[PDB]
C-alpha cells in the first residue's frame, strides 16, 4: 500500500538547496518539498524532486515532528562532517 | 495563524 524511496544526496556544495513546509500540527502533516534551487547540492541529484514528502532523514523519522524540530533534524545532517552524505527516504504521497 | 516554510 505505501510507497517509499531511499535518495542519497552527496555533499557536492555549500548548501543543501532545498525549502520544506508543513510538520506537526501543519495541514501538510509531513515536510514536503517545495523548492530545488539551482546550484545547490540537491539540485545535482536530480532523483530528489518538488512535492517529495520526506518521512525519515538519516534513519530519523519525522512523523509527530513539528515543523521548527523537522527543520533542526535536516539543517543538522547537513552541517554533520560524519557524514560526506544525507539520506532521505521520500514519497509520492 | 501561521504558515511555516524553511529554505536551507
Amino acid at each position: 500500500e505505501p510507497t517509499s524511496t531511499l535518495v542519497r544526496v552527496r555533499k557536492s556544495a555549500a548548501t543543501l538547496g532545498i525549502a520544506i513546509e508543513g510538520g506537526a500540527n501543519t495541514r501538510q502533516p509531513l515536510p514536503r518539498i517545495v523548492t530545488i534551487q539551482r546550484g545547490g547540492s540537491a539540485h545535482n541529484c536530480g532523483q530528489l524532486k518538488v512535492g517529495h514528502v520526506i518521512l525519515e532523514v538519516n534513519g530519523q523519522t519525522l512523523r509527530g515532528k513539528e515543523h521548527k524540530e523537522a527543520a533542526r533534524i535536516i539543517a543538522e545532517a547537513f552541517k554533520t562532517k560524519e557524514r560526506d552524505y544525507i539520506d532521505f527516504l521520500v514519497t509520492e504521497f | 495563524y501561521d504558515d511555516e516554510l524553511t529554505f536551507f
